[PDB]
């Protein structure tokens, strides 16, 4: 734990990037988190929503 | 835009509709602004034969 100050910065940046990646798997109330599934399953008036 | 249609086809004169005269006779855009006007004309546009 001698170099914990640099490792904290590296871990915070990597964990923030991982959280930003994992936010793509959330639908945020939509029917799916994949844009291709929405564009292939729905007409554009509801796929727009 | 003036035409004569059936009574059940008046729902197809609208943005974002799936339907028959919407696809092959008269299509409205998704960003359509304006008014659709419909009234019964059985006394004028109909014959007993």
């Amino acid at each position: 734990s001698a170099l914990g100050k640099l490792q904290d910065v590296v871990n915070q940046n990597a964990q923030a990037l991982n959280t930003l990646v994992k936010q793509l798997s959330s639908n945020f109330g939509a029917i799916s988190s994949v844009l291709n599934d929405i564009l292939s399953r729905l007409d554009p008036p509801e796929a727009e929503v | 835009d003036s035409f004569v249609i059936r009574g059940d086809e008046v729902r197809q004169i609208a943005p974002g509709q799936t339907g028959k005269i919407a696809d092959y006779n008269y299509k409205l855009p998704d960003d359509f602004t304006g008014c659709v006007i419909a009234w019964n004309s059985n006394n004028l546009d109909s014959k007993v034969g």
